[PDB]
């Protein structure tokens, strides 16, 4: 299978974070385009106050699906608006309702697709952009297009990023690639929600070491300089 | 423990404060020396296994894609 | 005996003020 | 205009995936041609796939 | 080894015998059910 | 005072050699990691279920919602890998330094190496991803080779037909409770080892030239401790996943077997072994044996100098089972698939050979170059 | 083969920190039993070059070339001594076998 | 009985062999007398 | 030397009030630092 090449990505610096511009709108595409048949499970509104929108906004994007709560004194399914600590909405009610609405393939949760998959997030690109004809000799059942990063050349996803798909709000222009790449750092945002803060550890951290190494190593060099500075000699009395 | 250790006689031992004497006495310059004295009896023992390791690696690599590669001759 | 030698010279060591060192 | 489209454009001029498809060309008319083979060009487009992804992403996201 | 030789003899019976303990403790520990089965005992 | 005499006769006046090399901070460094093992274990077991349902959800809870979550089990696994190459690199000197004539502290070392492996492999099927599962049915089907009670022992180990929630919680249990053996272990490891004293890069008797423990070997012991620190935390906040694989990020399905499954790097040595002999029991005693073959290794010195300080023609070979123990990491990771294969056969029968045969003959053959034979 | 000899010996290296051959011997039972016969003179020299060495390798130095030692004036003093603790042992060993 | 103690208990080994074909007959008899006694202890008060 | 490097309690404080200073400024340094780099 075709390895994913390697893209210069920002986060994919050492000390470099994610451009959460990237993150909102890679967001917003799956709200519009890929929500309906994936299911971004283990990411709530929650998390994402202080990453690409307020509290505010993130109030009004979670007042935008409702939810189920079913306490009601005899209503037990009760359909609430839902809220904050609501988790994202899923694509179908139970695994079996995936193969149905997706041509008997599942599609995977995305709350963790990239680190999920091995090639990275660069494989999530590759295949985004790679839906390609089969070459000359073979073909598919359902919705299968011949891609070649996916396993087998042959997901039943169909092609879902038609360049103009979905309006960014940001209105940076809709190219089919401004929206995988913006979808692939949100999938990547949301398998590591602390990828920057991490990265803020990393420096301090390396700062702290760098700091402490050479002392410590010093103070190792005062203690044994003693022993390194012995000097003996033999002296049979003769 | 220390006091029955061991039997010496007659060896003397001198030494110095560690406050009275440089931390790093020459630190590069013998110990850029002494590092090079030391690569060089052992690295004719350590490194021609891993250098035929490198080999054995990239051959590996490059004969399993071979494998791969489709035979012309066949389907054909 | 006990005087015919000499302390070996550490000077190299030495970093020929103690309350500074 | 698909940025990836231009990226892919510039990179495919480039005399290796020219040669690259080149390669696969020869193949795509050999396996539609050569009814005793049963070959494809999965085996060698993504020959030609990798080196040409391969030099579009080197320079695509400057674009994006 | 003759010396070695006369002492191990010495030492067979109750080497096997201690042996032979073992070896029943672990059929009846176990309950084997193979070896104990053909034995008149049954466990059911 | 009873409590610090031990504290002063195990660590600030104990008599340790005065010529001992970084290598020797390694095992100080393990029992540190043990530490920082159980420590970030602990932080995990407060939010960790045993649950097949509520087991993935758990983890990435604690990845996301736990305050610094992601730090104590990002910290936990690299920990492990750094476990595994301290302790890789302790018995490394302990086979070239002719440490292993401490016959007591080698084979508490080798029981030591077996708890490590087991509870690091019951610690990787805890997280109930996708490669967890499918590692955890590989090994344990792994027994089913017994000749005659094989059967019945995976059936008790996996508590059913097939692993699920019930190995699940007892792997959880063991997995908690084995590190406070290996600390137990560790302990007696210790006391098996200053009835002796520590040996020496020379390999010869250095009672002459011993010196105190607290100036000398404490803060050198600080030193290697600060470096695999830096280490550990540019391994876990620089490149988290450069060790893991990917596909534990899945779930676990039943239904589907990751097509690519390989057991964890450190266990990779043991996987090529495995995988080479064709018998599946062969497999699975080779495997056992190249542990083993390492507590077999004190009765195989034959040669009048304990240390390869000395000794070039072992050195070169000692050197060579280093590349080919390379190479058979390598190899797991390659999938089934010429020639992978028949690197993998030739280097564990190359293994096998230079540690039972090749060594013993080369310590003879220098004997012999010295006059000494 | 005494030039290959000599190669070896240098190839070795516990001349470069002026230790003879028998100062290499692991400390078996016999061993030990022959170091406790040596003479007063021979074994403090002994225990001087084992602490040399031992400062040496602290260092992570080596001896001058003028002071390391040559293979050909390395004496094998301990051997006579050995030999004599392995003929005991083993005469020892042979009563008790038969 | 000397003859138990010449050569049942005489040879430690024997102290153990005898002790350990007790135990496996032991169980036995131990098992079915008190499950008898059980029984009959509730003689008609079980599943039956 | 004569104010923290005489006697171990007067060693002692400094290292208690530089630390409690030297915490805010690294951070403080990191966040310039870590801005800087992002
Ligand atoms: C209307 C349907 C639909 C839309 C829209 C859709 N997907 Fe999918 N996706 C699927 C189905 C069905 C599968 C499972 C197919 C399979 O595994 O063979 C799938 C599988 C995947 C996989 C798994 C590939 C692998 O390695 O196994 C990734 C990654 C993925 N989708 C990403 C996306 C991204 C990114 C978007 C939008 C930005 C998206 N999908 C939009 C239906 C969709
Ligand atoms: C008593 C001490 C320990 C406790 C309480 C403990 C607890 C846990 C718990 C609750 C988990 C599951 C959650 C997680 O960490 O991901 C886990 C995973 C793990 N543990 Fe431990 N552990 C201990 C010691 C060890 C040691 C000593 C090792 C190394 C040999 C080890 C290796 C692992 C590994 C490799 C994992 C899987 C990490 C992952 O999910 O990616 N643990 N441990
Ligand atoms: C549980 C992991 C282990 C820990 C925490 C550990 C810890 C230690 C410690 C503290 C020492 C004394 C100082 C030193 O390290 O040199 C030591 C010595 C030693 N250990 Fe280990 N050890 C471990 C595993 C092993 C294993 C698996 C082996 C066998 C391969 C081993 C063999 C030895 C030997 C031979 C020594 C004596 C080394 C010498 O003095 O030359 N240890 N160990
Ligand atoms: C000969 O010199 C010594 C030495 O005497 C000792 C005791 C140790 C042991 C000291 C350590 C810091 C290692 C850890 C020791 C333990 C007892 C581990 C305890 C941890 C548990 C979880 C139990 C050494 O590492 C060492 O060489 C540097």
């Amino acid at each position: 299978e075709l390895h994913p090449p390697s893209y210069p990505w920002s986060h994919r610096g050492l000390l470099s974070s994610l451009d959460h511009t990237s993150i909102r709108r890679g967001f917003q595409v799956y709200k519009q385009v890929c929500s309906s048949c994936h299911s971004m499970d283990y990411v709530a509104y929650r998390h994402l106050v202080g990453v690409c929108y307020t509290e505010e906004e993130a109030k009004a994007l979670a007042e935008e699906v409702e939810v189920q709560d079913g306490p009601n004194d005899d209503g037990e399914m009760f359909m609430r608006p839902g809220k904050l600590s609501d988790y994202f909405p899923k694509p179908y009610p139970n695994p079996e309702a995936a193969r149905a609405a997706n041509n008997g393939a599942l599609p995977p949760d995305l709350s963790y697709i990239v680190r999920a998959r091995h090639g990275g997030e660069d494989y999530v690109f590759s295949l985004l952009t790679g839906y390609c004809e089969p070459p000359t000799g073979v073909s598919l059942r359902e919705g299968l297009y011949f891609n070649p990063y996916f396993p087998g050349q042959a997901i039943g996803m169909a092609p879902p990023i038609y360049t103009e798909v979905l309006e960014y709000d940001d209105g940076t222009p809709a190219t089919m690639s401004q929206v995988a790449k913006d979808v692939a750092t949100f999938l990547r945002w949301a398998s590591e929600p602390e990828h920057d803060h991490r990265k803020r550890m990393g420096l301090k951290m390396l700062l702290m070491m760098g700091l402490l190494l050479p002392l410590t190593y010093a103070m190792k060099r005062h203690k044994w300089s003693v022993l390194k500075s012995r000097k003996l000699a033999y002296r049979p009395p003769k | 423990e220390f006091g029955n250790l061991a039997r010496i006689r007659h060896v003397i031992s001198y030494s110095l404060s560690p406050f009275e004497q440089r931390a790093f006495p020459s630190y590069f310059s013998k110990g850029i020396p002494n590092v090079l004295r030391r690569t060089r009896e052992r690295i004719l023992r350590v490194a021609p296994p891993f250098v035929v390791v490198y080999l054995i690696y990239t051959w590996g690599n490059q004969e399993f894609e071979q494998s791969k590669r489709k035979n012309p001759a066949m389907y054909e | 005996s006990h005087t015919d030698v000499k302390v070996p010279d550490f000077s190299d060591y030495r970093r020929a003020s103690s309350e500074a060192r | 205009v698909d940025p990836l489209t231009t990226v892919r454009e510039h990179c495919e001029q480039l005399e290796k995936c020219v040669k690259a498809r080149e390669r696969l060309e020869l193949c795509d008319n050999r396996v539609s041609s050569r009814s005793q083979t049963e070959e494809d060009c999965t085996e060698e487009l993504f020959d030609f796939l990798h080196a040409r992804d391969h030099c579009v992403a080197h320079k695509l996201f400057k674009n994006l | 080894g003759p010396r070695y030789r006369e002492l191990a003899r010495n030492w067979i019976p109750t080497a096997g015998m201690w042996g032979t303990v073992g070896a029943v403790g672990l059929v009846w520990a176990t309950d084997w059910r193979l070896i104990l089965d053909w034995v008149p005992y049954i466990n059911g | 005072h009873p409590l610090f005499k031990i504290i002063n006769h195990s660590f600030i006046d104990l008599p340790a050699p005065s010529n001992i090399s970084s290598w020797w901070n390694f095992g100080s460094l393990l029992g540190v990691c043990l530490m920082v093992q159980i420590i970030t274990g602990l932080f995990l077991a407060m939010h960790y279920t045993s649950d097949t349902m509520t087991a993935f959800s758990s983890v990435t809870h604690i990845c996301r919602d736990v305050n610094y979550g992601w730090l104590i089990r990002y910290m936990h696994a690299n920990g492990a890998s750094m476990f595994f190459i301290c302790l890789f690199l302790h018995v490394g000197r302990g086979l070239y330094y002719g440490s292993y004539t401490f016959m007591e502290t080698w084979n508490i070392g080798v029981l030591l190496l077996f708890a490590v492996m087991a509870t690091a492999f019951m610690g990787y099927v805890l997280p109930w991803g996708q490669m967890s599962f499918w590692g955890a049915t590989v090994i344990t089907n792994l027994l089913s080779a017994i000749p005659y009670i094989g059967t019945t022992l995976v059936e008790w180990i996996w508590g059913g037909f097939s692993v699920d929630k019930a190995t699940l919680t007892r792997f959880f249990a063991f997995h908690f409770i084995l590190p406070f053996i290996i600390a137990a272990l560790a302990i007696v490891h210790l006391l098996f080892l200053h009835e002796t004293g520590s040996n020496n890069p020379t390999g010869l008797n250095s009672d002459a030239d011993k010196i105190p423990f607290h100036p000398y070997y404490t803060i050198k012991d600080i030193l290697g401790i600060l470096i695999m620190f830096l280490i550990l935390m540019t391994l876990v906040l620089f490149f988290p996943d450069m060790l893991g694989d990917p596909d534990n990020y899945m779930p676990a399905n039943p239904l589907n077997t990751p097509p690519h499954i390989k057991p964890e790097w450190y266990f990779l040595f043991a996987y090529a072994i495995l995988r080479s002999i064709p018998n599946k029991l062969g497999g699975v005693l080779a495997l056992i044996l190249s542990i083993l073959i390492l507590a077999l290794m004190p009765f195989l010195h034959t040669s009048k100098q304990r240390s390869l300080m000395f000794r070039p023609i072992t050195q070169i070979l000692y050197w060579i089972l280093v590349a080919n123990l390379l190479i058979l990491t390598w190899i797991g990771g390659q999938p089934v698939e010429h020639p992978f294969i028949i690197i993998g056969q030739l280097a564990s029968i190359s293994y096998f050979s230079i540690i039972l045969i090749l060594m013993p003959i080369s310590g003879i053959i220098e004997d012999k170059m010295l006059k000494l034979y | 083969l005494d030039g290959f000899r000599k190669w070896y010996y240098n190839a070795a290296g516990f001349n470069k920190l002026g230790l003879m051959r028998d100062d290499t011997l692991h400390e078996t039972e016999d061993v030990k039993e022959a170091i406790r016969r040596l003479p007063e003179d021979l074994y403090n020299d002994r225990m001087f070059r084992i602490k040399r060495a031992l400062d040496l390798t602290m260092r992570h130095q080596i001896l001058p070339k003028d002071q390391w030692t040559k293979y050909e004036e390395d004496k094998f003093y301990l051997e006579p001594y050995l030999k004599e603790v392995i003929r005991e042992r083993k005469e020892r060993e042979e009563w008790a076998k038969k | 009985p000397s003859r138990l103690y010449s050569l049942l208990f005489r040879r430690t080994s024997t102290f153990a062999l005898t002790i350990a074909v007790g135990a496996l007959f032991f169980e036995r008899a131990f098992d079915q007398g008190a499950d008898a006694i059980y029984e009959h202890i509730n003689e008609g008060k079980l599943w039956k």
